[PDB]
């Protein structure tokens, strides 16, 4: 598609929702 | 996470996200 020109916080917390139901499972940090 | 790779610059949107793009 064309996507949300964000940085960072902004970025992932507009993916919890424009992608629905996933959001953004991603590596661990210890 | 992917995140960082597009925090730069204009890039292509494979290096500002993988899975909702």
């Amino acid at each position: 598609f064309v996507n949300q020109h964000l940085c960072g916080s902004h970025l992932v917390e507009a993916l919890y929702l424009v992608c629905g139901e996933r959001g953004f499972f991603y590596t661990p940090k210890a | 996470g992917i995140v960082e790779q597009c925090c730069a610059s204009v890039c292509s949107l494979y290096q500002l996200e993988n899975y909702c793009n």
